[PDB]
């Protein structure tokens, strides 16, 4: 199992960016794909989530409305469309998958107890920078 | 001198189901009930015979997941439909490594069994 991020980089505030995550090696076709982010020194934040089975999604309050999550299952990939980007979105953005069945997006590492939960697999991360 | 008994003995993390009396008769019994999340091991009912009680039961502890310990060992709770921040005795907790970490090659499986408050935590180390 391998997860490749792409689509990050620099943009101007009010710019947009489409993060891509390419999952090779998955066995199961009931799984959840997440985007997390972390800026040096702050705690990791779960940003968005999509279940391949039940179609549940989640967005952190800090990105609701601005970000939209989708998966093209043919190319085995998930996308985070990031619009109206702000300086506070600046961070390393990690793609992650969880393979336990019937995962409900917004629970576990997307809930209030997120610190207590992890994911089955992680990308290396891609830097996103929003200048003022 | 007539088979009567004192109050039944207290147990950690449980109580009797009936009104507490000063004195019980020969052949009396009281049932115990463990607090929510504790698991009763042994005889639910004890009986008063020859002025003393049959042996009470034990309320077995659930394991409460420790953020501190998981931090130290570079692990987290695996994301499952069912796994909460505790487990009842006998239930198995699944863990995963932190991002960047793999199972320590002296470690316990990532799946491990709650036993009366006690849980063996696995360890992960950096790649």
């Amino acid at each position: 199992v391998q997860l490749v991020e792409s689509g990050g980089g620099l943009v101007q505030a009010g710019g947009s960016l489409r993060l891509s995550c390419a999952a090779s090696g998955l066995t199961v076709d009931d799984y959840a794909i997440g985007w997390f982010r972390q800026a040096p020194g702050k705690e990791r934040e779960g940003v968005s989530c999509i279940s391949s089975s039940n179609g549940s999604t989640y967005y952190a309050d800090s990105v609701k409305g601005r970000f939209t999550i989708s998966s093209d299952n043919a190319k085995n990939t998930a996308y985070l469309q990031m619009n109206s980007l702000k300086p506070e979105d600046t961070a390393v953005y990690y793609c992650a998958a969880a393979v336990s069945p019937n995962l409900e997006c917004g629970t576990g590492p997307f809930g209030i107890y997120a610190s207590y939960y992890g994911m089955d697999y992680w990308g290396q991360g891609t830097q996103v920078t929003v200048s003022s | 001198s007539t088979g009567k008994c004192g109050p039944p003995p207290p147990i950690d993390n449980g109580d009797i189901t009936s009104f507490p009396l000063s004195v019980y008769a020969p052949a009396s019994s009281v049932e115990y009930q463990c607090q929510n999340l504790y698991q009763l091991e042994g005889n639910k009912r004890i009986t008063c015979r020859n002025g003393q009680w049959s042996e009470p039961p034990k309320c077995l502890h659930p394991c409460v997941i420790s953020r501190e310990i998981m931090e130290n060992y570079n692990i987290a709770l695996r994301w499952t439909a069912k796994q909460k921040l505790y487990s009842r005795t006998g239930e198995s907790v699944e863990f995963v490594c932190k991002r960047g970490y793999r199972l320590s090659s002296r470690s316990h499986t990532l799946r491990t069994t709650c036993w009366d408050g006690k849980l063996e935590y696995p360890t992960c180390a950096k790649r």
